[PDB]
RNA sequence: GUGGGAGAGGGUGGUGGAAUUCCCGGAGUAGCGGUGAAAUGCGCAGAUACCGGGAGGAACGCCGAUGGCGAAGGCAGCCACCUGGUCCACCCGUGACGCUGAGGCGCGAAAGCGUGGGGAGCAAACCGGAUUAGAUACCCGGGUAGUCCACGCCCUAAACGAUGCGCGCUAGGUCUCUGGGUCUCCUGGGGGCCGAAGCUAACGCGUUAAGCGCGCCGCCUGGGGAGUACGGCCGCAAGGCUGAAACUCAAAGGAAUUGACGGGGGCCCGCACAAGCGGUGGAGCAUGUGGUUUAAUUCGAAGCAACGCGAAGAACCUUAC
């Protein structure tokens, strides 16, 4: 059910407040361009409140996507 | 005739029918079949087996233009998706890759009626 | 059958080519139980392959059960609005028995107006591939598939 | 007051991507769409499906929650500006300055009204196609008002927790949002669930009371007539607020109980279906019955569970006509 060690663990500091660290927020994305869920972030409900506002902010300046296309099916 | 070689194979899935689409690398149409070209005309069209022999006459009707890999492309629901996915891949045509690209909005129009209330 | 799979009833051995399947289609040759004319029909039949033949009655016989074997049968079926022929494989089981059914409803359809030739006859027709039983197989089967658009309903 | 905090609270401007529709170009050809099945419809003036460019309107996917904010209605992409409420810590200042609140004033989903604008999608009415015994519906193809913006009206609602506001008191357990601390845990504010005592007709409620108490407001007094009539007030209108009488009923009604029922769910049986073999329904006849006829055609049996049934013996007898 969503175990696969959460994005959280795998990674060190981080300003989740910088919506410019592409290599870092690209992590909370899925195959999609979609933020991942709390079951995966592992974040906390006020932690992933600002990832949401930062990563919209990435999307904006280009530096993150939108919307992926899934490789499979 | 052209000679391709290489090109996309779209495949828009419906619950009432589906169509396959056969194109160059630019995305052009060279050709295309569906539940309609092939026999059917009612409620058949959307069957899985209708989607495989239109699958089947794309890619055959794309041999005579000298293609032989396509990268598909999937769109849409509906029963019928994976039986195209299958008869290309079992059909002279090698396929690279699929790929979902199925159109969602990030909420903007209304639905009919009949689609409304989900979630 | 709510309850149980209900088990097969095994068939007494033929009293001549000691065979299974023979006394399978002497029963149904048979009628109003009469067990001894249905056996001695089918005997006479093993005679006149022979007087025609220079094979062996029963090869003769288990060819044609062969040939008349559907593999594939459409079975109605409701799915709200209509009913659908769904194509559907035949069981090994049922195989055999529609074989031998038909063989005998074949046989009888025949102009011949000893069952005994009838029998034989039809038995010969088979082997090679014509014949009234032969036709209902071959009928079948592309009576199913020919709504293979309703492969999906497995069942 | 000082210092911190969280938030889709409100207003104005800006702005981002996805999708739909339309226009333009390419490539390409016979259908697409749609349903239970279909048709209307659209397509060789080249549709559908695919790529590229453009215009416009509306709504914001994932995050997103069982979450948060607000007095309520209600509030969700992102940025800035303007602005409301509220929580915690420190005990710093005032010194009962408090609670409630008839009337008043303001706010108040959707639909609707007025003026002007906008109009992509959706869609009352409406035009058609199906369906049906009919179908002024459900399904399908279209489609105007409207839905959107501004300014002004309207003032309703299952406007609901169907639970007025404030304060004090009365076991705990557990999940959660947000703040402080010596940060296993303690402590304050909010959201849930289980529950002490207690309450309740029951269901249930139970420190987020429907418990125990005090203060103030609103409201109820059997059902139908009727949220009607009249009057008044308000509104451009639609209509809103207030709100009866005659007549008439023995009830209307709440919760829970045992059944029965369901085009409710789960599990499970029976020659119930399916698989299969023979047959009835057609013929001639035998026999029971309906009907009809007759002086009488004795009587009874009635869907299953009446009809070779009472009749295991009608020429007279039996025999009841
Ligand atoms: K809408
Ligand atoms: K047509
Ligand atoms: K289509
Ligand atoms: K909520
Ligand atoms: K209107
Ligand atoms: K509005
Ligand atoms: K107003
Ligand atoms: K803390
Ligand atoms: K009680
Ligand atoms: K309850
Ligand atoms: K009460
Ligand atoms: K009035
Ligand atoms: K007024
Ligand atoms: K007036
Ligand atoms: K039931
Ligand atoms: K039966
Ligand atoms: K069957
Ligand atoms: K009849
Ligand atoms: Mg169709
Ligand atoms: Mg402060
Ligand atoms: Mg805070
Ligand atoms: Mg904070
Ligand atoms: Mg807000
Ligand atoms: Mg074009
Ligand atoms: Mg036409
Ligand atoms: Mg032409
Ligand atoms: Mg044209
Ligand atoms: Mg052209
Ligand atoms: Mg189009
Ligand atoms: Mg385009
Ligand atoms: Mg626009
Ligand atoms: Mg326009
Ligand atoms: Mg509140
Ligand atoms: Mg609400
Ligand atoms: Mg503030
Ligand atoms: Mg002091
Ligand atoms: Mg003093
Ligand atoms: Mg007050
Ligand atoms: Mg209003
Ligand atoms: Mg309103
Ligand atoms: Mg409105
Ligand atoms: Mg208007
Ligand atoms: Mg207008
Ligand atoms: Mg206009
Ligand atoms: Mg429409
Ligand atoms: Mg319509
Ligand atoms: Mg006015
Ligand atoms: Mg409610
Ligand atoms: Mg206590
Ligand atoms: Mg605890
Ligand atoms: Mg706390
Ligand atoms: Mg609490
Ligand atoms: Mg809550
Ligand atoms: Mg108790
Ligand atoms: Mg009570
Ligand atoms: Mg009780
Ligand atoms: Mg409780
Ligand atoms: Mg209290
Ligand atoms: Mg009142
Ligand atoms: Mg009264
Ligand atoms: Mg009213
Ligand atoms: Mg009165
Ligand atoms: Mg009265
Ligand atoms: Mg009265
Ligand atoms: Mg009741
Ligand atoms: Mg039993
Ligand atoms: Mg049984
Ligand atoms: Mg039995
Ligand atoms: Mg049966
Ligand atoms: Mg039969
Ligand atoms: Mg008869
Ligand atoms: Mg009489
Ligand atoms: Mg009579
Ligand atoms: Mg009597
Ligand atoms: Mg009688
Ligand atoms: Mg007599």
């Amino acid at each position: 059910p969503s175990r696969k060690a959460k994005v959280k663990a795998t990674l060190g500091e981080f300003d989740l407040r910088d919506y410019r660290n592409v290599e870092v927020l690209k992590r909370f994305l899925s195959e999609t361009g979609k933020i991942l869920p709390r079951r995966r972030t592992g974040l906390s409900g006020k932690e992933q409140r600002i990832l949401a506002k930062t990563i919209k902010r990435a999307r904006i300046l280009g530096l993150l996507p939108f919307t992926e296309k899934l490789v499979r099916k | 005739k052209r000679q391709v070689a290489s090109g996309r194979a779209y495949i828009h899935a419906s619950y009432n029918n589906t169509i396959v689409t056969i194109t160059d690398p630019d995305g052009n149409p060279i050709t295309w079949s569906s539940g309609g070209v092939i026999g059917y005309k009612g409620s058949r069209k959307g069957t899985p087996y209708a989607a495989q022999l239109a699958a089947l006459d794309a890619a055959k009707k794309a041999m005579a233009y000298g293609m032989q890999s396509v990268d598909v492309i999937v769109r849409g629901t509906g029963a019928g998706r994976e039986q195209a996915i299958r008869a290309l891949q079992a059909s002279g045509l090698q396929v690279k890759s699929i790929v979902d690209d199925t159109p969602v909005p990030h909420n903007g129009c209304r639905p009919k009626k009949k689609f409304r209330k989900a979630s | 059958a709510r309850r149980r799979r209900a088990e097969v009833r095994q068939l007494q051995p033929d009293l001549v080519y000691g065979d299974v399947l023979v006394t399978a289609f002497i029963n149904k040759i048979m009628r109003d139980g009469k067990k001894n004319l249905a056996a001695r029909i089918f005997y006479d039949a093993c005679k006149i392959i022979q007087e025609k033949t220079g094979q062996e009655p029963l090869k003769v016989f288990k060819q044609a059960v062969e040939n008349v074997k559907p593999r594939m049968e459409v079975r109605s079926r409701r799915v709200g609005g209509a009913n659908y022929q769904v194509p559907m494989e035949v069981s090994p089981r049922r195989q055999q028995s529609l074989a031998l059914r038909w063989l005998v409803q074949a046989a009888n359809q025949r102009p011949e107006r000893r069952a005994a030739v009838r029998i034989a006859h039809e038995l010969m027709d088979a082997a090679e591939g014509k014949g009234g039983a032969v036709k209902k197989k071959e009928d079948v089967e592309r009576m199913a598939e020919a709504n293979r658009a309703y492969a999906h309903y497995r069942w």
